[PDB]
């Protein structure tokens, strides 16, 4: 019995790329023209692409012509596709032809969540309000759950650069980003310097100032 | 080249003889193929070249036509056959499908029995609240669910799930999940769920005063 | 100047597959043997694979021999890799050779979170407190944030099948699954009988029964 | 074929002459290549075949050796050069690297100034609490952070972030984020953060009684 199978599907964000691959069973794709097809939530089917024998051709549908790319491996027998909210579909690798000159895979799910960008949340890592003596204190601005990079962090808008350490962003098991931005200043200037962190997020056009202060 | 199938939803019973029309926007000779798909399975090729039967497919199916007009014919419907049917113009290097024809088990216009559940507090406790909305045993399949929290119309924070024709009543059941954090939920008092359907002469609402 | 570039990286789960692709600039890979390399959190670098000219060869490293697969496109110039906690790395597509017979891409991030499986949470969708008349009521078991499919939901353990509609699972923008499982029974049997939902999750070996009684 | 570099962390100053040794487990002739990588950039090919310099790379570098013993030599260290260095045995069809050699700006054993922040309530409000732990201006780079909530040892719900040698004091700063929901955070009273390091004669702890 003739088989194909799809791998590489999951959750993509808007504008995104993700790559799909097609393994087959018991047959040789070399003399075939293979075709990927997606089914839309409308239930309706959609030929996405087709690559010919010897790869003499690669024909794309119009709503995907230029973000997408198909390729074939006539030796280990694999086909592939490179890569919108509307691209959300179940994707089927397919083989055209006949028993004389027709065969499909189970499909894999592909979804594209609508937001290309998400602004960051600015919260104050407070020193303390009991403060006094004449020692070091440390405060800051915890910039959480943005994407994509980057997040430039400033303090008072250009004037307190000394003792400042803007930590590298970390990729949460959620996929959203997260950077700590700290500054060592006197335990004695906690009350008069006020400390203002200017988190400018260029991708989502988001600018959130946040006052850092003792609770 | 544009293929268009008619009708969008064909209703019939067990043993029926039914038919689907596919029409090309230009003359496509006899280059047309038919496909059965069952939900989540691979689709299955039944018919090719306007009328040549794929080996492995029972006699009770047959296709025809040429030019821009085609027609598939299941003769004697079986339970094995309640599914969706695709027309394909397959060329040398490109192709184009119709919008498909879903074949269901016909029954009487029965509206959705509309219930509404609130979020419990073993989950209102952890940081989320899941506001559910059920449309029990309705037909046909088309039904519209539009959330209303303190009477604003929601959009895109609700997710749905439609059962297949229950094995007994041929009715459908729908499930529409409204996800919010435990902090955008305890902001608003009323939680309204509004169902439009062929058997209701008007849109049915089901809500709850928080707490 | 010579360029390569990687696409297809992000968050994978354990055992996972995800596909990576390599586009290049200004050059022709056809006469090259290309190589993917990953850098581990140890800072240490790791040749993962190499595919020869004409694809005469594909050599894999041992910790990846059999889950992974490289392929080349000598025409549009693309190379690819098919696909564990330890697979977590930055992946670099590379071209071996010389100016006579050396060139690298910026890399893309690949992480694999440790859990292959996550049991589901069972919460009671309590009957409607307006109830009365000798009418219909509806209750249920909301089975949330599992993966992977499937989730079989059976009621009182095999005896209440009538009026039951186990709804299709939905993929949250989180990637975890979520199915509603409901049953219509008398508004008059809400008190005596009791309603027990047996959500059996075969992948994570999780079985959580959950009592459905009123508010 | 196993490549092993020594040392793992080579400390030196500006203008220094330093050297790294790579050793093959078997005779590899002169088939060996050297690579500069800067964090997040593409690594960069400096030296190939044990001693042939890649065009485009300044005179102050040189390689050598053969058999199973090799040696790279930067002559006159510049700021452009503080980075990590990879050895490669590249074969016909396969290859193998060492574990790398990181080259830092040497300074005095300065321990981590350990601070601890609690989660605010404009965020303890939304369903999460983020418990932070900063190791300000320490050297060398090796430092161990082990969370302790009501004194249980945590594992795998903490994420770290290490700065590069601050442009001024050649010290490192570390940031170790403890993510919990607003429902596993308000379950436990004490939040302990315990730092082990070469300049502390013992492990430094910093905590907070919730509220």
């Amino acid at each position: 019995e003739v088989q194909l199978v799809e791998s590489g599907g999951g959750l993509v964000k808007a504008g995104g790329s993700l790559i799909l691959s097609c393994g087959v069973s018991n047959f040789r794709i070399s003399a075939h023209t293979m075709n990927w097809v997606r089914r839309v939530p409308g239930g309706g089917l959609e030929w996405v692409a087709s690559i010919s024998t010897s790869s003499t051709y690669r024909d794309y549908a119009d709503a995907v012509k230029g973000r997408f790319t198909v390729s074939r491996d006539d030796l280990e027998d694999f086909v592939y596709l490179q890569m919108r909210v509307e691209d959300t579909a179940i994707y089927y690798c397919a083989r055209k032809g006949s028993d004389r000159l027709d065969a499909w895979g189970p499909g894999t799910v592909v979804t594209v969540s609508p937001a290309s960008t998400k602004g960051p949340s600015v919260f104050p890592l407070a020193p303390s309000s009991k403060s006094t003596s004449g020692g070091t204190a440390a405060l800051g601005c915890l910039v959480k759950d943005y994407f994509p990079e980057p997040v430039t962090v400033s303090w008072n808008s250009g004037a307190l650069t000394s003792g400042v350490h803007t930590f590298p962003a970390v990729l949460q098991s959620s996929g959203l980003y997260s950077l700590s931005s700290v500054v060592t200043v006197p335990s004695s200037s906690l009350g008069t310097q006020t400390y203002i962190c200017n988190v400018n997020h260029k991708p989502s056009n988001t600018k959130v100032d946040k006052k850092v202060e003792p609770k | 080249v544009v293929m268009t199938q008619s009708p969008s939803t064909l209703s019939a019973s067990v043993g029926d003889t039914i038919t689907i029309t596919c029409r090309a926007s230009q003359s496509i000779e006899t280059w047309l193929a038919w496909y059965q798909q069952k939900p989540g399975k691979a689709p299955k090729l039944l018919i090719y070249k306007a009328s040549t039967l794929k080996t492995g497919v029972p006699s009770r199916f047959s296709g025809s036509g040429s030019g821009t007009e085609f027609t598939l014919t299941i003769s004697g419907l079986q339970f094995d056959d309640f599914a969706t049917y695709h027309c394909q113009h397959y060329a040398g290097y490109s192709a184009t499908f119709g919008q498909g024809t879903r074949v269901e088990i016909k029954r009487t216009v029965a509206a959705p029995s509309v219930f509404i559940f609130p979020p419990s507090d073993e989950q209102l406790k952890s940081g989320t609240a899941s506001v559910v909305c059920l449309l029990n045993n309705f037909y046909p399949r088309e039904a519209k669910v539009q959330w209303k929290v303190d009477n604003a119309l929601q959009s895109g924070n609700s997710q749905e799930s439609v059962t297949e024709q229950d094995s007994k009543d041929s009715t459908y059941s729908l499930s529409s999940t409204l996800t919010l954090s435990k902090a955008d939920y305890e902001k608003h008092k009323v939680y309204a769920c509004e169902v439009t359907h062929q058997g209701l002469s008007s849109p049915v609402t089901k809500s709850f005063n928080r707490g």
